[PDB]
């Protein structure tokens, strides 16, 4: 009664910025119904000493007393509200956020069980919003009588039990359906970060209730800080009670590096130790980490920043041993491979909930690899479920999935580094290319800090490098080598030189980065470069050959191709999907035919 | 029934019997029913439901107002006994329930589904939005009537559900009765037995209210045998029920049926209103991050912007949507314009146009085991109404799609006959499409026919077809880099709904002539580049009446139809 | 509605008709005593001919025609035993004939509402077990299929044959005796199915569609399924 007092006090009586901060927003939420309110422990702590250790101690026993007690002070806030303008009132549900600490998952241990515990982490799954009860009419079915339970924040040996006797026997209760309250809960999955996981065992998880108010607030695959009770059911899981999400010697040190004038060569010397050549891949590998200059633009029709890096080769030369280094130094990244991998999936996986076989989504890198880069191994091995997806979100970003009841578009900050050994244009078309702590804080805080641009008398050599490369490969495109030059390598060419621009952490650019620029660019094009003839050949063969098509199919080209000394089996292929995709109907009909008919 | 009445039901019983005798509103329009039914019986119906409004509710009792909004459980049934005394009492004929209903402004309990959660269940809920699902109508059994045949009488005995009763009485079951006393088989009889029939249907948010990105919540209302008739999907509607949780609704009430505007705003509006110099600038402010393509993006304005929607007198209605198609080489910004108008129309939804789980945009099939029947899923062009739709990628979507698309152009509707339903739908939207050639590259020495991979009967569906060119040229090529190295988004959205919620263009003599002229000196590229069909002879005025209403003229001018046959030379030239 | 008086006048209609040998029904009955015929038509006409003969001298009428039109699977096994209970004796499970009924026209109708031409979009849901007269094309039709209505089952330990009703689609083999001497003993000797004595019938599926201008603007003809047995 005096914790009610002294609860009712810190509500009624807290002041920042000269201002009250739980009153008005205890009116705002009461005048929309929302029935909760953010409180800051640094708040309570800074107010109360009282409250605060025995609130850490046990807070099973103390938390219901101030709802309870919030409840009392919102009664007459609602019966003060309703007689100005225009009865039954629920157990008002608090949320309560801090950053005071930050502890991991493996600093969990059998001390301090059922108190306070605030942690990080990915949500891997919110499938499921179960009913429970908060007051409940209960009857019998044999002497007439009928009473009501209530309960308001107990939601397997609980305190939930329907009573054995009010003679009637065990268990003569039926459950009056046509007056009660429904409260919605959730079950919820949650793993630490995998960036920093040790190598010899797979990331453990945990499994949270989520209650009435903060249901549905958390997407599955984002950077969550979780605070509730570590509770026991022995098995242990936690009882949310408040949610949120996303030494000076080491910028001393970063500021001596950051002099050095040959600093992107050590880096480069530093990022192969054993890797023999190839300065233009560690290059480009270590220039993708950012992207590029991100603008919001006034109109609304902002730019994008990131870009696309694609190895490829023979199996060695470290494709998958770089990647280890680029996954556990950039700020957020997880490595995974082509469809998905052992008991782990880069494409949103969905799977049974073993309980009752439920359905329910798995978040792979996708999700996860927000405001980073993605990084894959054997592109080769890609499903058709997970390439459209993969397909959009390296051009666009965002990631859509829509099925029964989930509707929702993933943003998807996502680059990606893949490595490799219909595909012809998504491989040549939406790819651009084809100490460690201390080097981790300078990439974020340029990656947070800084917004650079460029300069007109640096982009007048971008604009000469591109009037000459469009008026040389001319030569070589109207020859019918067929292979490209677009406006989007101008655009990565752009972003190649904002990241190289960025690194010095200088908002402008010069020609120093576009020297380089180019150079990168040009073994790109060099590992690149290495209708009315085909149309005339096809056409004329359907048409003035044989009409029905039959005895004329992959044989008879065969033949005539054969024959004739031009047919490739993609030129072929390709022409003949050029004539069904011209929609030569009739080369519908043949393909529907005479393909499989084979001649 | 059978409990006896305490003063907590004869209090609310005679303070909605004096509600009724001060507002004979109510009572005039039950003894127009009741007149009704006995001409239609006189002659050999309407479903016995009066619609109250709740603003005569307030200011007579405000208690009863409060327990209403709080415990409809204990306030609705002694409302519908006094509707019932009251329709015994104002029938003096021989010779059945009789419902409620409500209408009016809420407050508080006018909600979106997705901010409908676990509180304020037993109170009555007001909830609009889009319906993805209407089941099968499924007759139920109440009141069988047996006949027992040895000693020859009639038996009944009748059931109960645990949702249709907003209150409280003992739930139990009963079998359905195959013996009668001390043993002697006897058969049913459904000739008198009633059917009442119920359906199951779902809704989610509108997206144009909800904060688009996120996911649709959706929830289920039970439906009684009186307003089975008057639920299909596609269509926007608000329903009134009770948040039941044995959780869904028990739907009472259906309705079948955004940037706010100051007076500041409508002066800017009305001081760009009379300068002619406006239509190129604001063709020229929604994408600056693109170069060039200054026509194109004037018919993507006249394109979000509308028509008129024509509605015919005692005949079919006239599309007033306009479909523009662009193709050309893959290197510019066709994937980059989708993003731009759909985060600045006033709705808008894009799709991949290949990677949809159903049959396509429009809908598909599913199966539940909740009713162990077959349910209607709405993937797409049936939600947007009004808006626009754009799909990349048309030529890597398969012809049931197009088949599909080929019925709802000029159609601007659709159809479905499936096991168990027969309907069509009404969704006036307009397509954005882009293409890619099956060569992979285009230059102007090809021919303009078989590049585009497509049959002549989409070429006629879609009225505006761009071709945009990339060949390299030196000269043109040079301030792309410095321009990408280098009015506003909420006004334009303004502008445009203020144009199509309040003016509407007419034709004049000045403007026939001239589209008249134009249309018989075209009908020339037949003979040298391009078919003209008599579509575009509706798709000629269209534009015009765009450029129209961009002025915001009440009637056309000459110069619409001058600016109508600009685009088209550079769209078909 | 009551039972024990419209049997009356069920079973007092039938002997004494001369509107339409000389009474027709018994006519009829001989007919069928002769085994000539397994069909039985009855029509509203000659129920609103005898009730203006019954009305018209004073009579109660006691309405037929407002009592045949709502439950006819009731009337349909109620006036089968009215008919039962009289037959003449022949000259040349025991049902030999099959009862069926047929409507009042438009042309009795106005002559002193029940038969109305009805769509499937009209249908309402409420009137399931009315009789309707429903227009429309014939596209969905199945072959002649024999349906049982009884079950037959046959011992050789006592010899009293059972018989029992089926209703719905599919049964249930009973295997256990349930006849009036194997109740008072140990043994429950195996029975045997008869496919002579169970009595069949002629069931087939229809599908019945939407005619195409009774239909509304923009809607589609929906299909509806019609079960018919017998002749």
């Amino acid at each position: 009664t005096e914790i009610i007092k002294s609860f009712k006090n810190f509500i009624l009586e807290f002041r920042l910025d000269s201002q009250f901060i739980y009153r008005d927003q205890l009116r705002n939420n009461i005048l929309v119904k929302n029935y909760s309110l953010t409180v800051n422990m640094e708040h309570l702590i800074g107010y109360n000493e009282d409250i605060y250790k025995k609130l850490s101690d046990e807070p099973s026993d103390i938390i219901p007393l101030f709802e309870t007690a919030i409840t009392q002070v919102a009664k007459r806030i609602s019966i003060l509200s309703r007689a100005q303008s225009a009865n039954s009132l629920p157990t008002f549900q608090l949320i309560l956020n801090s950053n005071a600490n930050q502890i991991p998952l493996r600093d969990l241990d059998s001390e301090h069980v059922s108190k306070i515990v605030r942690l990080s982490g990915i949500i891997i799954s919110t499938s499921v919003l179960s009913s429970r009860a908060t007051y409940l009419s209960i009857m019998c079915r044999n002497c007439r009588h009928t009473t009501s339970i209530t309960i308001n924040n107990f939601n397997t040996g609980n305190t939930v039990s329907l009573p054995r006797s009010c003679n009637c026997g065990p268990d003569p209760y039926i459950i009056i359906h046509e007056s009660s309250k429904f409260i919605d809960q959730q079950f919820l999955k949650l793993q630490e970060i995998p960036e920093l996981v040790p190598v010899g065992e797979m990331p453990r998880n945990l499994t949270m209730t989520c209650d009435r108010y903060l249901t549905n607030k958390v997407i599955p695959g984002t950077r969550v800080t979780i605070v509730g009770i570590y509770s026991i059911y022995r098995t242990p899981y936690i009882k949310i009670l408040g949610i949120q999400s996303d030494t000076e010697e080491e910028e001393e040190e970063f500021l001596q590096l950051s002099r050095n004038p040959k600093l992107y060569e050590i880096l480069t010397n530093s990022i192969a130790p054993s890797i023999f050549g190839n300065e233009d891949i560690k290059k480009a590998i270590v220039c993708l980490l950012m992207g590029g200059s991100k603008k919001i633009l006034p109109d609304g029709m902002r730019l994008r920043g990131d870009i696309n890096v694609l190895l490829l080769g023979d199996p060695g030369t470290a494709k998958s041993q770089l990647l280890k280094f680029v996954e556990k130094v950039s700020p957020i990244a997880v490595y995974t491979s082509g469809k998905g991998s052992s008991a782990a999936g880069l494409t949103a996986s969905v799977q049974r909930d073993p309980m009752t076989r439920e359905f329910y989504l798995e978040g792979g890198a996708m999700v996860l690899a927000d405001g980073g880069v993605v990084c894959i191994d054997e592109f080769d091995k890609m499903r058709d479920e997970d390439r459209v997806a993969i397909h959009e979100a390296m051009e666009q970003q965002t990631i859509s999935i829509a099925k029964a009841g989930i509707t929702t578009v993933l943003n998807s900050r996502t680059s990606v580094l893949a490595a490799a050994n219909d595909f012809q244009t998504t491989i040549l078309s939406r790819f651009d290319m084809i100490s460690i702590e201390k080097m981790k804080r300078y990439i974020t805080y340029c990656r947070l800090k800084c917004a650079p641009r460029l300069s007109p008398q640096a982009a007048e050599k971008l604009s000469s490098n591109f009037v000459t490369i469009r008026k040389q490969l001319l030569i070589n495109e109207l020859e019918s080598t067929e292979r490209p030059i677009t406006i989007r390598q101008l655009e990565a060419i752009i972003r190649i030189t904002e990241s190289l621009a960025k690194l010095e952490l200088s908002p402008i650019a010069q020609e120093r980065h576009v020297d380089e620029a180019i150079r990168l660019f040009q073994a790109s094009t060099m590992d690149a470069a290495s209708s009315l003839s085909e149309i005339r050949r096809f056409e004329q063969e359907l048409k003035r050959r044989l009409p029905i098509g039959w005895s004329t199919s992959y044989q008879t080209l065969r033949r005539e191709f054969v024959d004739t000394h031009r047919f490739s089996q993609l030129a072929l292929d390709k022409a003949l999907y050029a004539l069904e995709k011209h929609e030569t109907i009739q080369l519908r009909h043949q393909g529907q035919n005479i393909y499989r008919s084979g001649v | 029934t059978f409990f006896a009445p305490d003063a907590v039901f004869g209090d609310r019983v005679r303070r909605f019997q004096e509600f009724l005798d001060t507002f004979t509103s109510y009572r005039d329009s039950v003894r127009s029913i009741q007149v009704y039914n006995s001409n239609n019986a006189a002659n050999y119906i309407l479903p016995h439901r009066i619609i109250i409004s709740l603003d005569d509710l307030r200011e007579f009792d405000r208690s009863f107002w409060s327990g209403i909004l709080v415990e409809p459980a204990y306030f609705i049934p002694p409302a519908e006994k006094a509707l019932t005394d009251l329709a015994d009492s104002m029938d003096d004929v021989p010779h059945h329930p009789w419902k409620l209903s409500f209408k009016g402004s809420f407050g508080a309990h006018a909600l979106s589904p997705r901010t409908l959660t676990a509180q304020h269940l037993n109170k009555l809920v007001s909830v609009e939005g889009i319906v993805t699902k209407t089941s099968l109508v499924r007759p139920k059994l109440i009141r069988s009537v047996h006949y027992a045949a040895k000693t020859g009488r009639f038996h009944y005995r009748d059931y109960t559900d645990a949702t249709t009763t907003l209150t409280t009485r003992i739930p139990t079951p009963a079998i359905y009765p195959t013996e009668d006393t001390e043993g002697n088989k006897l058969t049913t009889e459904y000739g008198y037995s009633t059917f009442i029939d119920h359906q199951r249907i779902t809704v989610q948010e509108m997206p144009e209210m909800a904060p688009a990105g996120q996911l649709p919540r959706s929830i289920d209302v039970i439906l009684d045998d009186d307003l089975v008739d008057k639920t299909k999907p596609g269509d926007r509607v608000n329903v009134v029920g009770v948040f039941k949780s044995l959780t869904l609704i028990l739907g009472n009430t259906v309705y079948p049926l955004r940037q706010m505007l100051t007076d500041f705003d409508i002066r800017n509006i009305n001081k760009l209103s009379k300068k002619k110099d406006i239509f190129d600038i604001l063709s020229q402010s929604l994408a600056p991050s693109i170069y060039g393509h200054d026509h194109i993006k004037k018919a993507i304005l006249l394109m979000l912007m509308g028509g008129v929607e024509k509605n015919l007198e005692n005949g079919s209605h006239l599309r007033g949507d306009i479909n523009i198609l662009m193709v050309g080489d893959p290197s510019t910004a066709k994937s980059q314009l989708l993003r731009f108008v759909l985060n600045t129309a006033s709705l808008a939804i894009a799709t991949t146009g290949r990677g949809s789980s159903g049959v396509g945009l429009t809908a598909a099939v599913t199966t539940d085991r909740e009713t162990g029947e077959r349910r209607l899923e709405a993937g797409a062009m049936v939600l947007a109404d009004r808006g626009v739709v754009c799909i990349d990628e048309f030529d890597k979507m398969t012809d049931v799609d197009r088949v599909a698309i080929h019925e709802v152009m000029e159609q601007q509707t659709v159809t479905i006959a499936k096991a168990g339903i027969h309907t069509t739908l009404n969704a006036r939207c307009s397509v954005i499409a882009a293409a890619n050639p099956v060569f992979g590259q285009y230059d102007v020495n090809r021919d303009p026919h078989q590049n585009i991979a497509l049959p002549d009967s989409l070429l006629s569906r879609f009225d505006l077809l761009f071709v945009v060119t990339d060949d390299i040229n030196e000269i043109r090529d040079r301030s792309i880099s410095e321009h990408v190295l280098r009015v506003t988004i909420p006004f334009l959205r303004k502008y445009v709904q203020y144009a199509k919620e309040r003016v509407i263009p007419q034709l004049t003599q000045e403007a026939i002539n001239v589209i008249v002229k134009n249309y018989t000196d075209l009908r020339d590229d037949n003979t040298k580049k391009s078919p003209i069909t008599a579509r575009t002879l509706e798709t000629l005025i269209r534009l015009a009446t765009a450029h129209a209403k961009v002025r915001l003229s009440k009637t056309v001018n000459k110069v619409d139809a001058k600016v109508a046959a600009n685009l088209l030379r550079f769209a078909l030239l | 509605v009551d039972y024990n008086n419209l049997f009356n006048e069920i079973t007092d209609f039938l002997v004494t008709f001369k509107q339409d040998k000389g009474p027709k029904y018994m006519a009829m009955l001989q007919k069928v005593a002769n085994r000539e015929l397994n069909s039985v038509i009855i029509d509203l006409d000659d129920i609103l001919q005898y009730q203006n003969e019954k009305f018209l001298q004073g009579t109660q009428a006691d309405d037929l025609v407002s009592a045949i039109q709502q439950n006819a699977n009731h009337f349909t096994e109620l006036f089968c035993r009215a008919i039962d209970n009289n037959m003449p004796l022949p000259t040349k499970l025991t049902r030999r004939y099959f009862l069926y009924f047929k409507p009042l026209s438009q042309n009795c109708a106005r002559r002193y509402i029940s038969s109305k031409p009805l769509s499937v979009r009209q249908i309402k849901g409420d009137f399931l077990g009315q009789l309707i007269t429903v227009r429309g094309i014939i596209t969905r039709v199945s072959d002649v299929k024999p349906a049982v209505e009884v079950i037959a089952y046959t011992c050789d330990q006592c010899g009293y044959e059972v018989f029992q009703e089926v209703n719905s689609r599919t049964f249930t083999p009973l295997s256990e005796c349930t006849s009036e001497e194997c109740s008072q003993n140990q043994t429950k000797g195996q029975l045997f199915m008869s496919t002579r004595a169970s009595k069949f019938s002629a069931f087939q599926e229809c599908k019945i569609q939407e005619l195409s201008q009774q239909v509304p603007v923009g809607h589609i003809p929906r299909s509806l399924n019609i079960h018919v047995n017998g002749t």
